[PDB]
């Protein structure tokens, strides 16, 4: 469906 | 690439069983696979018929080289639907992975994708909210033609989703798969026999394989012939070696196989045996000790059954069509229960009283809900389908409309029934029994006159007028009863007391009843008009009422030692408990 | 990364398996097959599905198993380490590959994975590189490797049925709850492990009564888990004494009260004081519900025969009916019977189920249904409460289709469900009511002298109802009309509700016995019974007072006096401020 | 709520199934029981075994406030778990346990708090208290059979009217001071 994903940047 | 397995490569290392029969189906697949367009074949077959096996047969034929040169270099792959779907978390992952494989496959020409149970991904959902979106990636492949996709479906699924959607059905041909004949089935087992005997070093006699296929179809009505048959042989091989730890016997017999099917059938081993000779002779005697009284009926009924089950008679006509007449509420119905218990068949008590209305007749020859479920089926049609070898106990036949009788004529002569659902049932092995209660009603009917006139009617007279002679012509035999005996009714008290006393044994209670009291109680309960119908109720009423009060707290809790005897003046039983 | 089950059994950590010999033989049957050799242990949770796997390995060391499998050494997958240990990708592939080499080359070697449905997809966080189940499929099709799985009855149909190919490899083996005799050995075997932690010694009598009382009341879980829970709770309760382990031994009294707390039931219920309650409750019915004394004897003896054991085990406790006029206490007796016995009262209205489609919804769908709609509300009620009172009023109004289901349930004492395998109706008492018994024509007859067309003795209902359904009934109870004195007592009940309403308004109402007789004769009706009593009460008592309370003598409260005069034949109203 | 409290203390003390689950309906008072358990401990009206215990409450919003970088949620949650096992006497009362089922993993890693805590619960070193509704428990919590096996369901029901009036009288001083009013015993009934 239409799902929002929150990315994580590398430290 | 890892998702789908290469069947053709598997054949080289083994694991492919030889294909026995179905050469015409195989030729059709080769013929349709060579087409420029619409080459994609479909295997519309029921579960267990072996539709998947023919797909592997094509891989064996190609590696062997007994196929056209154009297809000689072709490869086949079996898509693993469960692998891709299990790994996915949400929709879109499966489509992406499937897109990657398809592109890799299109690079190499002469690649065939065997999508077993294609209906699952194509549509109809109802698994995890549905996976109908997989059809999106299937339509381009069909239209593109770059690769040929073999499909496996079923008659029900095919019409539901495939025939309705022209996009798929137009680019998919049909290869109807039908269960093989009994003769073809034994040949299939013979081809597969070397694998099993070499597995654990045991021999399989020709007698057992023939027995395995006939017994399974006769008893296992919920599975198809080819698949369930292998389980019987495989179960026998395991059971034969593991159970007799002391003695290792390689030779197998037909009797050994009976025990194998008994476990899954969950029916006594003796009844499971297919011995028409032994069962016919003992069936009559078996009904005597189990049911006592009116033994003349058992003699006539059993000999008549022998005539039809002899095998010479064409079995298009139902095995049994005995139309019982005369009094009701007698052992006539009890005989059917024990007859069904000895054989092990499931007795179906169909009562026409509920179907008296003309509209209600359609329930027997049509879906009762009249909905679009498309799986309910007719009451009579589905019931025969569930138990093709079970007797139908017709009840209250008198309250039946003419159309109800018309349906009976078809089964007696045609031996088949057609309903709105369209499913065909087999009446070759089915038995039919009826009961006429009209005679009982006339006996109690009053006479409009100054003095009542005795009417000692006979069972024969009612059927002549109430039933058309056409039914009697097709009827095989009619039995009659008058009354069991005066003594047997006294014995009926004893038989019930046996089961009632068995109940006391569980409670650790002992009870005795006077011989004279037993006789009087039997007469009080037994009636000519009602027969033995109220006898059951009176038996419990005599002792259940008084015993109930004191069983909670009293001597009955420990041993009982009850004494029961009537009083001459009061004609009332007396209860005394001595622990 | 790996675990061993044969080594653990050899050491003796796992206790001796008790019972389930048939499952062991049927389990090894498919295990030795050339194909379809993956025995799938399908059972509800907490029914020892894993214990069977561990039990089989234990018997192998003892040697009381077929020699064919005795040489084998069963293994167990490390669910925890594989699921979370190998967070980084790549390590799982090389580590799992090592298991394949160990798994192969030894046909005797076996592997058991509990909760086999959970591993349908695994081995990667988000990548589709590999699937543990799929990796073993090439070696499974051949049959060289055989494994044992564990899936719940619900999970079996949810996923395994989808992939016929995977389902084809496996073969279902039904697991039935162990009997009380089997459980007492299992719990006794596990008794030392827990006794040390709690420093208590459970008496033999205490541990056998626990299962009896637990199944009698606790119904959420099966006997193995249920029995273990009551033993662990009782032990913890003992060491929580006020000063220092006041009670060391675990007597029956301790477990008798533990189940009460867990079951949210009042004390003295576990005491099994059923004999005395039956005698005293009888008198309560007459005072609470006036009349129908003859039916009370039938209702009370019915319960005594079932509990005493004068019935077939399969047959339910009771299948009766109440044919009588309206408002004759038919429903009233049922409510008191439940409260009197401390049993749940589940009532269903057949009027809503008059249509054919509604009857199917009662049990979901006989042909089948999908979409997790939870259809079959009647079946679900029994699973949550096995012992209950099922009241089906106006059964005659219901379509005859519903009767067909009762014939099957009455015959075996169990009702099948669309998803649920079966239900327990043995403890439930089937009680219904019907109003067809009272059927009198509005027009008496075509004649100067009316004819007393006395109601038949159940002859009319016999043609309306099916014959077999009538015979299967344990007994038939009829409810007749109520005597005039009873009606004089019923008005007292209606009057009492008025006084409580007046208490909030500070109004005193006093009515004479003679006035009550006027409402009684006009109130009670043969055709309607108690139904018109309200209208006269409202019209003759509530309506006149409404005017005064809103605007009149009783605005701020006062006393009400009522009297009847023969001159006018109507009641008289008097108000005192 | 004397009986309901007993069940929780008993569940915490037993060897296995140490984690209790207070199932109920909205507003029944399931959260007050857990918050009230700590109040009972400081008051000292509890068994000696539980007197030394220290109940903790986790706020998921604060936990997810700064988890921008990779591994932030894992290091935080894992760090907190270490504190619980070393003490061996603390209890983490987390309300709305169903929320953590899919929280802490945006995508790719799929390292959810439920998966992280699961192994520790198997051993039994850490005991926690949960709260959930019937609908939420069946729709979400029941799906995770692993977590459900560790937790022991507890059925809560609204108290009787008789019990409710006592609750109001006990809580009456708190609301009387805030509003500067005196509630009559007849009014509460
Ligand atoms: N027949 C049995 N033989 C031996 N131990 C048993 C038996 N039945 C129950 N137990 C004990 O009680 C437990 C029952 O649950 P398990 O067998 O562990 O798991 P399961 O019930 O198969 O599945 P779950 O509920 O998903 S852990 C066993 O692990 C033993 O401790
Ligand atoms: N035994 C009690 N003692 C004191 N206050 C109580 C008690 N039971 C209920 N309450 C009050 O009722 C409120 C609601 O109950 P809670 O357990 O806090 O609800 P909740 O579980 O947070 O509700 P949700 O979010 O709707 S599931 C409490 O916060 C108290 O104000
Ligand atoms: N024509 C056939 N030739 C050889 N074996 C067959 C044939 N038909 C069925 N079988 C056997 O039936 C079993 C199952 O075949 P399969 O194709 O997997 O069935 P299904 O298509 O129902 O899944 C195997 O033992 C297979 O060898
Ligand atoms: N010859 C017989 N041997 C054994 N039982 C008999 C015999 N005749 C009658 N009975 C018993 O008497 C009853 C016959 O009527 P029944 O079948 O109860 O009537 P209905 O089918 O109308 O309920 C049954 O209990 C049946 O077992
Ligand atoms: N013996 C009785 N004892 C107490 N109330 C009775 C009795 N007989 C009739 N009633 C009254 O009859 C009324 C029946 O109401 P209800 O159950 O709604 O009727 P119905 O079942 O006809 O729909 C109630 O006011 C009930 O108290
Ligand atoms: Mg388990
Ligand atoms: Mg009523
Ligand atoms: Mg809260």
């Amino acid at each position: 469906e239409k799902v929002r994903d929150a990315l994580k940047p590398p430290s | 690439e890892n998702f789908t397995t290469n069947l053709n490569q598997l054949a080289r290392v083994g694991g492919i069983d030889p294909l026995i029969g179905r050469e015409k189906e195989l030729e059709r697949a080769i013929q349709v696979l060579c087409r420029r367009r619409k080459n994609n074949p479909l295997l519309v077959g029921e579960s267990g018929v072996g539709k998947t096996a023919i797909a592997e047969g094509l891989a064996w034929r190609i590696v062997q080289g007994d196929v056209p040169e154009v297809m000689a270099d072709c490869t086949i792959y079996s898509l693993d639907i469960g692998s891709l779907l299990a790994g996915t978390k949400y929709r879109g992952d499966f489509e992406k992975r499937f897109k990657a494989l398809l592109k890799q496959l299109e690079q190499d020409t002469n690649s065939i994708l065997f999508i077993d149970e294609i209906h699952t991904i194509i549509g109809a959902g109802a698994a995890s909210g549905g996976q109908v979106d997989a059809a999106n990636l299937i339509k381009p492949l069909l239209s593109s033609g770059k690769i040929r996709v073999i499909g496996s479906t079923t008659y029900q699924e095919f019409s539901n989703i495939f025939e309705k959607d022209r996009a798929l059905a137009r680019r998919f041909q049909k290869i109807d798969i039908t269960e093989p004949s009994i003769e073809e089935t034994v040949q299939i087992i013979n081809g597969l026999k070397p694998k099993y005997e070499a597995h654990h070093d045991v021999r399989y006699t020709a007698k057992a394989v023939r027995a395995a296929v006939e017994l399974a179809v006769k008893y296992i009505n919920d599975r198809h012939l080819p698949d369930k048959a292998i389980d019987v042989i495989d179960e026998a091989g395991a059971r034969a070696r593991l159970m007799p730890v002391s003695k290792r016997k390689k030779t197998v017999n037909v009797a050994d196989i009976e025990s194998v099917v008994a476990r899954i059938a969950r029916i006594p081993e003796k009844s499971v045996s297919q011995s028409d000779r032994d069962t016919l002779k003992n069936l009559g005697d078996r009904l005597k000790m189990l049911v006592f009284g009116q033994d003349k009926a058992i003699e006539a009924l059993t000999e008549a059954i022998k005539m039809a089950r002899a095998g010479l008679g064409h079995e298009h006509k139902p095995v049994g069509s005995f139309l019982f007449a005369g009094p009701t509420g007698v052992g006539k119905t009890e005989v059917t229960v024990q007859l069904s218990k000895a054989l092990g068949i499931e007795l179906l008590r169909f009562d026409m009283s509920e179907y008296m209305e003309r509209h209600t007749v359609s329930r027997l020859i049509g879906a009762p809900p009249g909905y679009v479920g498309f799986d309910q089926g007719g009451l009579l049609t589905d019931a025969v389908i569930k138990h093709p070898h079970a007797v139908l106990l017709l009840d209250e036949i008198e309250k039946a409309h003419p159309d109800v009788f018309n349906i009976l004529l078809q089964v007696m002569d045609n031996g088949t029934l057609t309903d709105n659902n369209g499913r065909k049932a087999d009446f070759r092995n089915v038995v039919l029994v009826m009961t006429t209660n009209a005679g009982v009603r006339e006996t109690e009917r009053k006479s409009i006159g100054l003095i009542h006139q005795d009417n000692s009617t006979d069972a024969m007279e009612e059927i002549k007028k109430i039933f058309t002679p056409e039914f009697r012509n097709r009827l095989d035999n009619i039995i009659w009863f008058d009354h069991l005996s005066t003594d047997v009714i006294h014995q009926v008290v004893d038989k019930f007391i046996v089961e009632l006393q068995v109940q006391l044994d569980q409670k650790g209670v002992s009870l005795e009843v006077s011989q004279e009291a037993r006789n009087w109680l039997a007469e009080k309960g037994y009636d000519r008009a009602m027969g033995a119908r109220p006898m059951a109720r009176v038996i419990q009423d005599n002792l259940k009422k008084p015993l109930a009060n004191e069983l909670l707290f009293g001597s009955l809790v420990d041993g009982g030692q009850v004494t029961v005897a009537l009083d001459k003046e009061k004609n009332e039983l007396t209860y005394g408990f001595q622990s």
